[PDB]
């Protein structure tokens, strides 16, 4: 159960506007084996979302990858 | 007659809501104004958006 997320977020710093750029992932609903949601699991211990950070200038494309690549993983 | 006017505006661009599933509550009355700032993506060249 430690594995499951309840959701995926990515931070960058964006020069042009000064502020941080966030970025939510997009939760594919992978179709898998067993009985149990992955959504179930991931409610037990922590509701909190987890967040990945980087200290530099990025492009949106990019942030929304990671996050997307995170929570699929 | 002639329709009095409101405004004048350069640079207009037109844009449209599309369709995913999920409950758009907002087409029951039309989106409010000022809510839209941002492209998906920044692309360099662009300030602001009204």
């Amino acid at each position: 159960a430690r594995n499951q997320l309840p959701k995926v977020v990515s931070q960058a710093w964006n020069m042009s506007d000064q502020e941080l750029l966030e970025k939510e992932g997009v939760d594919p609903s992978l179709e898998t084996n067993g009985n149990i949601s992955s959504s179930d699991l991931a409610s037990l211990f922590d509701q909190e979302e987890e967040v990945l950070r980087h200290g530099g200038s990025k492009k949106d494309g990019s942030l929304q990858e990671w996050a997307n690549a995170k929570w699929t993983f | 007659v002639v329709s009095q006017l409101i405004n004048i505006h350069a640079q207009a661009v037109e844009a449209v809501f599309e369709d995913q599933g999920s409950s758009g509550n907002h087409l029951e009355k039309g989106l409010p104004a000022e809510t839209i700032s941002k492209l998906q993506e920044r692309l360099s060249w662009i300030k602001s958006i009204q």
